[PDB]
């Protein structure tokens, strides 16, 4: 996209016979592989490593089951300079209230006297402010900060795509001083339990019906998401990858 | 002087302007 | 936002960072090979 790039790859076991309808929907992102060969996982991991500029590596941290029938992966990568970078000179140690009476040191970036898109939002599930920090190009970071020192959970659990658009649309340019942490975080998530709790009860394991993939039984037992973000004075860099197999 | 001081848990979204959400996170604690 | 909210509420007090499009792209591949209740449950995420 210029700041954001994405790819998907699908790997099917060479000994299975695939259905052309499925293959057509997947496009030219498909290849067959031998899951009994150890360098197979090495080559998939290297692909994702290179695409994510080293930030997701390895995606697959377990040897693959030699009985795998299909592995589906996605990877995404983002890096952009702030439109207005923070001055390191202003970065300094601040208390972060992880809870209202527990303070943990953070490196806080600060920018004074500039104008940003901003709104003050009043809701039944909590009052908050929202600001937009633009990147060079056509992306931005939008930050949602509760007015009450431990007010996030009720706002979080009312965050929907529609709400978010509504609040973002209400922002207008205002002079405001901004203080936000510099941070790096890596995540790794087992998506099966969350998706089951959301209603995907016949997707993972034996109840999953993927009979439209091939002439053989395909099961999907696991789904992992691995992520990386670095927020600093000059840029944000972010990457993620997802695997179902 | 108005202040935006993210010194307690917050949510952050990376998005395409006028477009889709690319990444979404919760900052709960310094790592 | 439903996947984010679910992961977040599942690990209270912990940092969370995800890419919704990455997740939806893999669910969309599953949806293409899926049938019956499986396809129906995945279609929302395509």
């Amino acid at each position: 996209d210029i700041s954001f790039k994405s790819m998907n790859k699908v790997y099917g076991r060479y000994s299975a016979v695939f259905k052309d309808s499925f293959l057509r929907k997947i496009g030219d992102n498909f290849q067959t592989v031998d899951f009994t060969d150890s360098r197979t996982v090495d080559a998939i991991n290297k692909s994702v490593d290179i695409f994510t500029e080293g930030k997701i590596n390895p995606l697959l941290d377990e040897p693959l089951s030699p009985d795998t029938s299909l592995l589906a992966i996605s990877a995404v990568y983002f890096k952009a300079k702030w439109l207005m970078p923070f001055e390191k000179e202003f970065t300094s140690d601040y208390p972060f209230y992880v809870s209202p009476t527990e303070m943990v040191d953070v490196s806080m970036m600060s920018m004074y006297g500039e104008a940003f898109n901003h709104a003050s939002v009043k809701e039944s599930f909590g009052n908050f402010s929202i600001i937009e920090l633009p990147y060079v190009g056509d992306t931005s970071m939008v930050v949602i900060l509760p007015d009450n020192i431990d007010g996030l959970e009720s706002i979080e659990q009312n965050l929907t795509d529609t709400n978010f658009k509504k609040w973002s649309d209400s922002m207008d340019a205002m002079f405001i001083d901004v203080h936000i942490p510099k941070f790096k975080v890596t995540g790794s998530y087992n998506l099966v339990d969350a998706l089951v709790k959301l209603g995907l009860t016949e997707v993972f394991g034996s109840t999953g019906d993927y009979s439209n993939m091939s002439n053989s039984d395909v099961s999907v037992d696991a789904m992992i998401h691995k992520t990386y973000i670095d927020v600093n004075e000059e840029y944000t860099e972010a990457a993620a990858a997802t695997s179902a197999l | 002087t108005n202040e935006f001081s993210a010194d307690h848990p917050f949510i952050y979204v990376i998005r395409h302007v006028d477009g889709k959400i690319l990444f979404v996170g919760r900052y709960s604690s310094p790592t | 936002m439903d996947i984010f909210r679910e992961i977040a509420s599942s690990m209270k007090g912990e940092n969370v960072f995800i890419s919704p499009p990455s997740i939806s792209s893999v669910l969309t591949i599953l949806y293409y090979g899926a049938n019956g209740s499986t396809a129906e449950q995945l279609s929302k995420y395509v």
